[PDB]
Formats: C-alpha cells, sequence, structure tokens
C-alpha cells in the first residue's frame, strides 16, 4: 500500500554494523548461517571507530597479570550492580578476544619484545586490589576503536554476509513473545523491506543524544533499544549515564582517559591536582564516576577553571614529547583543532560530558534477550542483543575504561556461539502475518507529511536541556520530577510535529524526527528510573539519598544482621516499560546474580565498600 | 553475498540508467601550482611530439632540402627582437618538460614527496626553465 | 549585533520529477553559530531549510562522512574552519564527479567495491593457527603502517585525481592503493607478492601520473601520492 | 610475460633517461650516431607518451583500437621521417644548429 515492501528470508539477521554488530555478523556465517546485516550506516562510520583508549585484556605483557584479577576490578568498578556470572565470561576470554584481533591483522601498539603494547587505565589493579597500578589496556596509540572497527570491517569481506547498508530500522516483528525478524525503510530508494529470520541479534549502539553535550555521534540514537520498548519488552538500568571526566570544552569531542593513564594530571584555578585528595591512592586514575564528581564539586565550589570557571585542565606538557606523539597522537591534532591548544605547552580544557550508556537491553551472559515474569527470567526466543545497546550487565552501575570495546566482540561472538549451538542453518523460516509491521509504516508516513507547530529540531533541544539540567552527575528529588513533567509534556508535544521534506528518497527530516521518537523513548525510563531510584550507586548520585542502599549493610560484620527485603533495598536492576500511545513510563525490579560461571575456577565478590 | 567485480557491475548499472546528475569538478576545483605544472608537463609533451611529427612529415614531402630554408628565412633580415622571441617560443615547452621530467624521474626514486617539497620542486622548476630558455635563446 | 556569512549550496531532489541541479544560498549569523562548516549545515538544516540533506555523524574528523567540496577543496565539513571573511560566499559541493544521490549525498558503492577487490584483511599461508597466539612485531616493523592506517576511507582524495574522474571504473584511486600498500609492507602478511601482481594491468595503478591533489587534499594529513610511489618501486623489482 | 604492465613502465624511465642523455651528448658530440639515436628516442618516447594519453582520455573499444593504431601509424611515419633526414639531408644536429645561427 503506497510503500512497496520487499520480504526477504534469512537464517539470521543482525541490526547494526558497530563492533558488536560486524562480529556477531561475519561469526554466523562463519557458522554457515546465510545472514543479513543491516545498517543505517556505512559500517566503518559506526560511533566504533571514534573510540581511542584501548581494549581490556590479563595479556600479561607488561607484567604479571591474571583475567581474575581484571574480574575483580569490574565487579568492584561495577559498584555490585553487575551480573558476576556476565562478568566473568567476559574477562575470561579477554585475551582470547584481543589476541583474535591482532590475527585479523589490527596494528595494536608493540613492545621491545614485540607483543601488544598495553597502558594502564582508570579503576585497574593487581592482586585483587592489593598490588598496585594495572597496565592491561591493549591500544593502537589512541585510535583502538578506528582500527577495531576497520579490521572488523576487512574481515567481513571474506564471508557471504548479505549487508543492507544505508537501511533504518523501525520496528521488531513479533508474533507469540518471540522475534520474527525485523522491518526497516531503504534510505537509498525509499522502499520498505521485511527482514524474516529464525534469530535476530540487536547492536544499535547507545543514546548518548539525549543529553545536550556528549561525546556520541548525531547517529547514536538508540534506535535499537527503542524498538524494545515498542515490542512490549522492558530495558533495564536506563537512568545510569556514565559522564567520562575529560570531555573537551565546547564541541564536547572526547579526551581519551589514557592521557591520565600515561601521566597526565587534573589542576584546578589554584595549580591543585585535586585528584590526590578525592582519590588518594587511585589519585586522576580512578573510577569515572568518582572523577567525574570530584570534577563537578571543583568547579560548583569556585575553582574552575577558564574566563567563566565552568571547567578545569588536563595537564600533559610536563611529559616528554615522544611519548606524547608516540601515546597520544590522536587527541594531539584534536586539542589544536577543537581548542587551539598544544598539548606540549599548555593544558587541555575539559569537563564531564555524557560518553556511555550502561543501561540497556536486559540480556544473559549468552546475549539471548530476557524477560523477568513472577519473579524468574525468560528468554525472549529468537532476539538476541549485543554492545552498549545490551545490558548483559557486566558494567552495572559504572563501567570501566576499555571494557566497552572488550563487550563488543565478546558477547558479539557469544551470540554466532550461542545461535550456532542451538539452531541448525537452513531451518524453515518462521512465517508472519501479511500485514506484519503496517503500523511502522502508518507512523512513517505520519511523520512524512506532519504539518504540526513544533519542528523536529525545536523538540529534540527541548529534550537535551531537559536531561542535562534535571539528569547531570548530582541528582535530586525535586530536579529529577521537575524534568519528568517536562518530558513527559514533550512527549506529547510530539503530535505537534511539522516536517518539510515530503520526498522519500534519503529524507534525513524523516530519518532523524524517527530518531526523535526513539531519543524520547530512552529518555523518559532514564529520568523515571532516576527518580525512583532512591540511592547512590556507582554514577547515580543522589544528593538526598547520598548511601547505598544493599540488602546488608556491608560496612559493619553481617554477623547478626538482619537482611533487608527485596523491596526495601536498591540493589538490583531498574526494569522499565513504556505505553508508546501516552507516554507512561512502568517500573519494576529484578534480582542482580551474584554466582559466577565457576565458583572454584572464579571466586564470587561479595559487596563491600568502595574507594578509590 | 556479491562480491566485488559483481558490485562494480551494479554500479554502473543503475546509475547509467538513473537520471542522477553527475557532480561537477574541473568547473569548480580549485586550482594550484603543482595541479596546473601537471597539465602544462603533458600540454608541453603533446605539443613537443607534434613538433617532431610535423618536422618528420615536412622532410618527407617538401620539395626543397633544408639548408634552402634557412637562407630563405636568413634573407629576409628579420629583427634581432623577433629572432629572440621565435627562439625562447621554441625552447621553452622544451625547456619546461626536460627540468619537469627530472623532477617526474626524482619522484620515480620516491624522493620528494612532502606536500611542501612538491612546492619547492616545481619553483625550481619554472626559475630553471626561464634561465635555460632565456640563455639558449640569447645565442 | 549579526555576523552575516553566506553559503551557496549545491542542491537536487530525485523525487522532484525533472528536477535541475541548482545553487541555493543560505544567510546564517555566525555569532549564533559553530566554528567548522558542518555547524553551519547542522544549523541550516534545523533552522533555515529542513530538505537540505547531507552525511554527518562523528562531527570530529574521524568517521569520515561529511566529506564534501568546500571552497574548491575537498575536506571534512567538521573540520573544516568557516570562512570568517563575510565579503566572499562559500560554495559547497559534493565530491567531485560522482552520481549524486541527492543534494550533498554522492554515491560511493564503486569506491567502496574497490577497496574490497584488493583484499584488506590479514593473510597467511598457514592460518590453521587463526586465534592461538599473538603474532609478533617489532616496534620497527609497527612504525612502518604509520601514515598508513590511519585513513579513515573518506574519499576525499580519490574524487580530487582527475585520472580517477576519467578512469574511476578501473583506475582504484589513491585511498584504495594507498590501504593495498598497507597490507603489503605489514609484516605480518605473506601474500606480498599476489597483492603486487594485481596491479598487473595499465588501469588499477599505473593510471596514477603523480598529480599530488590527493596529498593536498587528506584532512588526516596523509600521502597517498608517495605510497602509490612506493607501490610502482616495488612493482619493478620483485621477482616470481 | 605476467609482468607487462611493470616492465613497460621500467621501459618508460629508462627511455626518459637515454633522451635526457641524448640532449648533452648532441651538443658535446654532435654527429650520425647521436641523430639515429635521437630519432629512435623521440619515436619512442613520444609513442609511448602519447598512448598514455589516448589510454587516459579514450574509452569504449572501437575508438580505442582506431586511436591505437593511428598512432602506431604516426609513429612509423615519425621515425622514417626522421631517419630520411639523418640520411639525405644535414641531420637532427646540424639542423639545429643552422637554425640557430638565423
Ligand atoms: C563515544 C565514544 C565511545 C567510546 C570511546 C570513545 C568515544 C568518543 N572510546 C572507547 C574506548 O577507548 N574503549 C572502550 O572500551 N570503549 C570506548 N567507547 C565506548 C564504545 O566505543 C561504544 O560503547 C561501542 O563502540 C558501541 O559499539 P556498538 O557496536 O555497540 O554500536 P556502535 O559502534 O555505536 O554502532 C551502532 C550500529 O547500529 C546501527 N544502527 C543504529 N540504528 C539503526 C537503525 N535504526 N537501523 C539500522 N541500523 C542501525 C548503526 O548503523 C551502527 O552501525
Ligand atoms: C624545440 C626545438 C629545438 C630546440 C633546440 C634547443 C637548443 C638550440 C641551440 O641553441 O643549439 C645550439 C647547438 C650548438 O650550436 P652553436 O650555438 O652554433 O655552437 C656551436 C659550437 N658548440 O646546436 C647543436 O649542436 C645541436 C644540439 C641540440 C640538439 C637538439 C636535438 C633534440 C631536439 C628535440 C626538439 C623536439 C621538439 C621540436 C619542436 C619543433 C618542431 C618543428
Ligand atoms: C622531446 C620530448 C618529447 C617529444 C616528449 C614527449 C612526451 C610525451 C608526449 C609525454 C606524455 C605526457 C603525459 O603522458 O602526460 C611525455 C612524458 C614524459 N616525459 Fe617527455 N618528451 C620529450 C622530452 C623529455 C625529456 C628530455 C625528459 C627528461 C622527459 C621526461 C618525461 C617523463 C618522465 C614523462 C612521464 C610523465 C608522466 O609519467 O606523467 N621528456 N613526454
Ligand atoms: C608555463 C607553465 C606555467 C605554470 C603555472 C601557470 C599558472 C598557474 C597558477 C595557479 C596558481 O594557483 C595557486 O597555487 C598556490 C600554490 O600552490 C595555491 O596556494 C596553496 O598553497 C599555499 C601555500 O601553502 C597556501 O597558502 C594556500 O592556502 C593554498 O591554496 C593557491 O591556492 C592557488 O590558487
Ligand atoms: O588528466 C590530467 C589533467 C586533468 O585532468 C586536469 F586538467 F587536471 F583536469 C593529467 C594527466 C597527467 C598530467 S595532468
Ligand atoms: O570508554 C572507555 O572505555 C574509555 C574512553 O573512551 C577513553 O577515555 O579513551
Ligand atoms: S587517504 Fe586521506 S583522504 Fe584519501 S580517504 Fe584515507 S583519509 Fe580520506
Ligand atoms: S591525486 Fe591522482 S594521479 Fe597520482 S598521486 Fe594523487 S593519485
Ligand atoms: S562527521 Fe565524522 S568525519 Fe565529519
Ligand atoms: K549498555
Ligand atoms: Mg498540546
Amino acid at each position: 500500500t503506497q510503500y512497496p515492501v520487499v520480504d526477504h528470508e534469512f537464517d539470521a539477521v543482525v541490526v547494526g554494523a558497530g563492533g558488536a554488530g560486524l562480529r556477531a555478523a561475519f561469526g554466523l556465517s562463519e557458522a554457515g548461517f546465510n545472514t543479513a546485516c543491516v545498517t543505517k550506516l556505512f559500517p566503518t562510520r559506526s560511533h566504533t571507530v571514534a573510540a581511542q583508549g584501548g581494549i581490556n585484556a590479563a595479556l600479561g605483557n607488561m607484567e604479571d597479570d591474571n583475567w581474575r584479577w581484571h574480574f575483580y576490578d569490574t565487579v568492584k568498578g561495577s559498584d555490585w550492580l553487575g551480573d558476576q556470572d556476565a562478568i566473568h565470561y567476559m574477562t575470561e576470554q579477554a585475551p582470547a578476544a584481543v589476541i583474535e584481533l591482532e590475527n585479523y591483522g589490527m596494528p595494536f601498539s608493540r613492545t621491545e619484545e614485540g607483543k601488544i603494547y598495553q597502558r594502564a587505565f582508570g579503576g585497574q589493579s593487581l592482586q585483587f586490589g592489593k598490588g598496585g597500578q594495572a597496565h592491561r589496556c591493549c591500544c593502537v596509540a589512541d585510535r583502538t576503536g578506528h582500527s577495531l572497527l576497520h579490521t572488523l570491517y576487512g574481515r567481513s569481506l571474506r564471508y557471504d554476509t548479505s549487508y543492507f547498508v544505508e537501511y533504518f530500522a523501525l520496528d521488531l516483528l513479533m508474533e507469540n513473545g518471540e522475534c520474527r525478524g525485523v522491518i526497516a525503510l531503504c534510505i537509498e530508494d525509499g522502499t520498505i523491506h521485511r527482514f524474516r529470520a529464525k534469530n535476530t541479534v540487536i547492536a544499535t549502539g547507545g543514546y548518548g543524544r539525549t543529553y545536550f553535550s556528549c561525546t556520541s555521534a548525531h547517529t547514536s540514537t538508540g534506535d535499537g533499544t527503542a524498538m524494545v520498548t515498542r515490542a512490549g519488552l522492558p530495558c533495564q538500568d536506563l537512568e545510569f549515564v556514565q559522564f567520562h571526566p575529560t570531555g573537551i570544552y565546547g564541541a564536547g569531542c572526547l579526551i581519551t582517559e589514557g592521557c591520565r593513564g600515561e601521566g597526565g594530571i587534573l589542576i584546578n584555578s589554584q595549580g591543585e591536582r585535586f585528584m590526590e585528595r578525592y582519590a588518594p591512592v587511585a589519585k586522576d586514575l580512578a573510577s569515572r564516576d568518582v572523577v567525574s564528581r570530584s570534577m563537578t564539586i571543583e568547579i560548583r565550589e569556585g575553582r574552575g577553571c577558564g574566563p567563566e570557571k565552568d571547567h578545569v585542565y588536563l595537564q600533559l606538557h610536563h611529559l616528554p614529547p615522544q611519548q606524547l606523539a608516540t601515546r597520544l597522537p590522536g587527541i594531539s591534532e584534536t586539542a589544536m583543532i577543537f581548542a587551539g591548544v598544544d598539548v606540549t605547552k599548555e593544558p587541555i580544557p575539559v569537563l564531564p560530558t555524557v560518553h556511555y550508556n550502561m543501561g540497556g537491553i536486559p540480556t544473559n551472559y549468552k546475549g539471548q534477550v530476557i524477560t523477568h515474569v513472577n519473579g524468574e527470567d525468560k528468554v525472549v526466543p529468537g532476539l538476541y542483543a549485543c554492545g552498549e545497546a545490551a545490558s548483559a550487565s557486566v558494567h552495572g552501575a559504572n563501567r570501566l575504561g576499555a571494557n566497552s570495546l572488550l563487550d563488543l566482540v565478546v558477547f558479539g561472538r557469544a551470540c554466532a556461539l550461542t545461535i550456532a549451538e542451538t539452531c541448525k542453518p537452513g531451518e524453515p523460516v518462521p512465517s508472519i502475518k501479511p500485514n506484519a509491521g503496517e503500523e511502522s509504516v502508518a507512523n512513517l508516513d505520519k511523520l512524512r507529511f506532519a504539518d504540526g507547530t513544533i519542528r523536529t529540531s525545536e523538540a529534540r533541544l527541548n529534550m537535551q536541556k531537559t536531561m542535562q539540567s534535571h539528569a547531570a552527575v548530582f541528582r535530586t528529588g525535586s530536579i529529577l520530577q521537575e524534568g519528568c513533567e517536562k518530558l513527559s509534556q514533550i512527549y506529547r508535544d510530539l503530535a505537534h510535529l511539522k516536517t518539510f521534506d515530503r520526498g522519500i528518497v534519503w529524507n534525513t527530516d524523516l530519518v532523524e524526527t524517527l530518531e526523535l521518537q526513539n531519543l524520547m523513548l530512552c529518555a523518559l525510563q532514564t529520568i523515571y528510573g532516576a527518580e525512583a531510584r532512591k540511592e547512590s550507586r556507582g554514577a547515580h548520585a543522589r544528593e538526598d539519598y547520598k548511601l547505598r542502599i544493599d540488602e546488608f549493610d556491608y560496612s559493619k560484620p553481617l554477623q547478626g544482621q538482619q537482611k533487608r527485603p527485596f523491596e526495601e533495598h536498591w540493589r538490583k536492576h531498574t526494569l522499565s516499560y513504556v505505553d508508546v500511545k501516552s507516554g507512561k513510563v512502568t517500573l519494576k525490579y529484578r534480582p542482580v546474580i551474584d554466582r559466577t560461571l565457576n565458583e572454584e575456577d572464579c571466586s564470587s565478590v561479595p559487596p563491600a565498600i568502595r574507594s578509590y | 553475498a556479491t562480491t566485488a567485480k559483481e558490485e562494480m557491475a551494479r554500479f554502473w548499472e543503475k546509475n547509467t540508467k538513473s537520471s542522477r546528475p553527475l557532480s561537477p569538478h574541473i568547473s569548480i576545483y580549485k586550482w594550484s601550482l603543482p595541479m596546473a605544472m601537471s597539465i602544462t608537463h603533458r600540454g608541453t609533451g603533446v605539443a613537443l611530439s607534434l613538433g617532431v611529427s610535423l618536422f618528420s612529415l615536412a622532410a618527407l614531402l617538401l620539395p626543397e632540402q633544408f639548408p634552402h630554408y634557412v637562407a630563405v628565412v636568413k634573407s629576409l633580415s628579420l629583427s634581432p627582437a623577433l629572432i629572440y622571441s621565435a627562439k625562447f617560443a621554441l625552447v621553452f615547452p622544451l625547456s619546461y618538460h626536460t627540468w619537469n621530467g627530472i623532477r617526474h624521474l626524482v619522484w620515480d626514486m620516491g624522493k620528494g614527496f612532502k606536500l611542501s617539497q612538491v612546492e619547492q620542486s616545481g619553483v625550481v622548476v619554472l626559475i630553471l626553465t626561464l634561465l635555460s630558455s632565456a640563455a639558449i635563446a640569447a645565442m | 549585533t549579526s555576523r552575516i556569512k553566506k553559503f551557496s549550496i549545491y542542491r537536487w531532489d530525485p523525487d522532484k520529477p525533472g528536477d535541475k541541479p541548482r545553487m541555493q544560498t543560505y544567510e546564517v549569523d555566525l555569532n549564533k553559530c559553530g566554528p567548522m562548516v558542518l555547524d553551519a549545515l547542522i544549523k541550516i538544516k534545523n533552522e533555515l531549510d529542513s530538505t537540505l540533506t547531507f552525511r554527518r555523524s562523528c562531527r570530529e574528523g574521524i568517521c569520515g562522512s561529511c566529506a564534501m567540496n568546500i571552497a574548491g577543496g575537498n575536506t571534512l565539513a567538521c573540520t573544516k574552519k568557516i570562512d570568517p571573511d563575510l565579503s566572499k560566499t562559500t560554495k559547497i559541493y559534493p565530491l567531485p564527479h560522482m552520481y549524486v544521490v541527492k543534494d550533498l549525498v554522492p554515491d560511493l558503492s564503486n569506491f567502496y567495491a574497490q577497496y574490497k577487490s584488493i583484499e584488506p584483511y590479514l593473510k597467511k599461508k598457514d592460518e590453521s593457527k587463526q586465534g592461538k597466539e599473538q603474532y609478533l612485531q617489532s616496534i620497527e616493523d609497527r612504525q612502518k603502517l604509520d601514515g598508513l592506517y590511519e585513513c579513515i576511507l573518506c574519499a576525499c582524495c580519490s574524487t580530487s585525481c582527475p585520472s580517477y574522474w576519467w578512469n574511476g571504473d578501473k583506475y582504484l584511486g589513491p585511498a584504495v592503493l594507498m590501504q593495498a600498500y598497507r597490507w603489503m609492507i605489514d609484516s605480518r602478511d605473506d601474500y606480498t607478492e599476489e597483492r603486487l601482481a594485481q596491479l598487473q594491468d595499465p588501469f588499477s595503478l599505473y593510471r596514477c601520473h603523480t598529480i599530488m591533489n590527493c596529498t593536498r587534499t587528506c584532512p588526516k594529513g596523509l600521502n597517498p601520492g608517495k605510497a602509490i610511489a612506493e607501490i610502482k618501486k616495488m612493482m619493478a623489482t620483485y621477482k616470481e | 610475460s605476467s609482468k607487462a604492465a611493470s616492465l613497460h613502465w621500467t621501459s618508460e624511465r629508462a627511455v626518459s633517461a637515454l633522451l635526457l642523455g641524448l640532449l648533452p651528448a648532441a651538443y658535446l658530440y654532435p654527429g650520425p650516431a647521436v641523430d639515429y639515436s635521437l630519432a629512435a628516442a623521440l619515436t619512442l618516447h613520444g609513442h609511448w607518451g602519447l598512448g598514455q594519453v589516448i589510454t587516459d582520455y579514450v574509452h569504449g573499444d572501437t575508438p580505442i583500437k582506431v586511436a591505437n593504431t593511428g598512432l602506431y601509424v604516426l609513429s612509423a611515419i615519425t621515425f622514417t621521417g626522421l631517419c630520411y633526414f639523418n640520411y639525405y639531408d644535414v641531420g637532427i644536429c646540424k639542423a639545429v644548429a643552422m637554425l640557430w645561427s638565423i
């Protein structure tokens, strides 16, 4: 009807061509599955290409290491909200994953022995947090994500993966609680496409563009997590948004955490290395949630830098210039383009900036999307997720640096391995209904001819400034409630939307309008879950509830303590639902998985005080 | 599911039959000295080959020999300024093509490929072209 | 206190039957805009004309999406400073000599297919140990990859080469050729001879006449012209 | 054989350097040996050079064969006429000196 619909039949479909999407794509083709990869961008344009710091793995190239030490760092970094069974799988597969990347042709930096160079990063240590700073961040200078993605894209050219570049996925094809595939729009010719497959993998990235100032690309609009919301399925831990400590002032471009890992320090208006006061042990290499909160207090008290006193400096000129050109060549050019600063003489102005989304589509450690009904987890048949768009959850309330690129390839491969051990290639494609996805086209046509009062760019800016001022680093009850009533008003104001481009071929006005619907659904669940969560854990800091509320008071011996009921403590995942018609947010909770894959091989870490 | 050669064939298949325009190029791109010196090297090269071919055809078709036409021109008693301009116009394309040909041969060794070195070598060719042409024409 | 800057942008709509290419002029106040050209394009799309179409993503010059011809030269809009001289109008065109999908969006399918033809991935003779141990590579052998692996595949260089204009169907172009060289001198690759023999034809490599528009216009400061010359040296010296 | 493209590229640079060396030889040691050497170098260097121009600007199976066939005829008559001038007339080196003495 009006739009020519093209039906496709595959064994599996992967939405997304980033780090996680590519690894799952040709991994399925490597297992013999007729696979389709649907992506709204050319694969090398995805936000993974902008990753700088590196990828963590206990290779032991700089000193003696152990992946169980990396396991402990991630669990403590997550503030005991991450699932320790997923963390176990990621940290154990980390050495084999990075070796697979180097064997693909990734031009890692090298040591005097010819092995992969590793630098220090924030929140990593040896001997289960007792043996000093660890050096397990494998990097390609400071262009690690650029080389990781280009290496993965080159490798994917060796398999029969049917690519569909610049296709915008609209919704999931659901039937009886099972996923039948995806429906998408071809941006080149303007035709609707329905991809039928037994399994579907969602690797669409995060939604950093819900805020006014972010490090993410313009295309990080959380399209896959919005499709999950429209399918009636929940999203997990969306209120945990990571603020990277050093985002450049103005343009918001990321200055890698590797700067502080090579010797960089932070100074305020008095030239004080103030991180020695907040974190006497970790100094500038503490966790990002701690460093970001430390920088914010220094600014709001009155020790900021610049003419407006709204930022601080990142000093690098004390380091030798050869190390700056060899280890950090990327940020040296970026600091000159977007600030006019020479890192060998003057520091870089930086401030906390929205960077990464800890929350996402809830999955198990195998990549299978799960729902939570009556206190038990239920694997959603035929639906998978990996990457930033998923919630393993390996990151919990705060992700450690260089752990996301690891997440991408580890759980992208896990999705392909899980499908290979569950289904057989060539099995009968699950049939759909002759009208599957008709509401997706009806929404696209409505926005295509929208002639209202508020244009799409006008509504997006109102959402971004609302999140920026109401769901910032430090939050409180009264301000979070004021942001909820605004976004719900903004979401209702989407009926007044107005577009100007009536074409269908490369109608970026229409495409960015669809992304606004996706950004709003992510913004609603983020700020509503933040208001409900009355505690302080990880990146979620409540100035009205400044304490971490677990099932026990782990700051004292548990001998003789009464366990807090599940409905009275907050050590649990937040599960959000949204009625897409009205915009009301419904919140439920599920317990955090504390078990590992093998207690004898990797001991579970009980909650304890978190300090750096 | 499509090889590189299949993707290339599909590219020209759907683009040559469509109504898509071809974006402008030569009429809009900003010129530079190395770019302008690249086409001049090709222009002088072709002009020199067509001059050798015309001289070769004249030796096969003209009823008289070369010493006769030299005396004909020498009897017209042309002004030394006009004789200098004719010699300069004949030696200039040969001089430019010769020096810039040496510049090409250095490139074929992999030397002087920095953009600033490309500008230096081009300016060196321009001044040597003028000096060599003016000196030979003054003989 | 407004500082009006004028932009003349190439326009064409495929959904309009019989639409002919044109140049549309916009007025932007630089005091209420970002310092980069992409910031002006995003400001125009958000406020003046939502029908203006262009590729963009990273807005930091790493993804290579916003490649276009600004002020006569190919560059990245997100890293190109806006000319503050209000007397002259900045002209913006798509990448030169490319089939225009819409406005400033060219068709890069052939450019991508050429990058696939050189097999841009690591190849070994004994690939039976794929994923067992890390390959060894000295710091000096790793330094040889500097200036080559940083290519973002924006195609600013190839769309600036006149040889790629006339023979784009069979000439690979500086972007693809430099990546082919990136895998030729990788000490971990074992197919250096096979990658050279692929270019034993009059078009794939030898259409390069060292015009050097490619190195001038590269937004990453790379030298694809020099890499092509190193390929030529290897082509004339290797033995079978 | 299988390296026809790279050998032709090397032969072009060798003839260019050879032709470059004949320019001082024509001024220092003018005579029949340099006259016929210039006749062979100018023809071969120009024939390969104009072939690169045809390869760049001429497209289509029939127009390519026609342009390349006419280039062989042009180069053949060029080399033949230069060899005629060197045997029946004063030669290349002497003709230039007579032209510059005007
Ligand atoms: C922003 C950022 C993140 C980052 C980093 C530096 C920056 C500037 N540096 C990192 C580092 O040094 N180490 C590390 O561990 N992580 C770092 N990060 C975070 C990390 O890079 C990201 O979390 C990760 O790269 C995300 O990868 P993922 O594969 O999950 O997703 P993506 O690369 O962003 O690409 C998303 C793909 O999805 C497709 N898409 C999106 N919407 C659609 C629709 N509607 N239809 C079809 N396809 C869609 C996109 O095309 C894209 O390919
Ligand atoms: C007979 C043979 C005659 C050959 C020359 C013929 C006349 C050619 C004139 C073309 C000059 O074209 C001009 O070249 C210069 C130097 O490359 C360019 O300048 C370029 O490099 C300079 C110096 O790094 C930069 O400042 C400038 O931003 C850049 O555009 C200029 O932008 C272009 O407009
Ligand atoms: O083909 C050209 C010139 C050309 O297209 C331009 F004039 F630049 F457009 C050249 C080939 C060799 C030297 S210039
Ligand atoms: O997100 C990370 O893992 C770290 C990061 O961007 C960086 O500072 O390089
Ligand atoms: S070489 Fe420079 S210009 Fe050509 S594509 Fe790679 S980066 Fe863009
Ligand atoms: S622009 Fe063109 S022909 Fe050769 S050196 Fe650079 S490629
Ligand atoms: S937008 Fe990514 S390069 Fe300009
Ligand atoms: K996530
Ligand atoms: Mg209303």
